[PDB]
């Protein structure tokens, strides 16, 4: 309905969440993805797909 | 390479050269073992600097 499954809503967002944030990347100047050698680029792809 | 003393806080400065080491070729490692001279991974072989 919306009362219920909701707010408690976070708790089973803690069957979940804290392990801070990966392409979470969005705040700086230009280099934090355009340097040498890292974990999270294998991902944001295409112009196809 | 070696030489300190133990042990209430890591796994956080764990996030600091799993969190720190910045801006340039190559960064390091996980687990930490012990004592020795220390012979390891593959690098790099010659361009500029």
């Amino acid at each position: 309905t919306l009362d219920v499954q909701m707010g408690r809503f976070m708790e089973t967002w803690a069957d979940m969440m804290p392990h801070h944030p990966h392409w979470v990347n969005e705040h700086l100047t230009i280099l934090q993805f355009i340097a040498p050698s890292n974990p999270r680029l294998r991902f944001e792809l295409n112009p196809a797909f | 390479s070696r030489g300190g003393v133990p042990m209430l806080h890591d796994n956080v400065t764990e996030s600091l050269r799993r969190i720190t080491a910045s801006g340039g070729r190559l960064n390091p490692t996980e687990p930490l073992p012990i004592f020795g001279g220390l012979r390891p991974a593959t690098s790099a072989g010659i361009a500029r600097g």
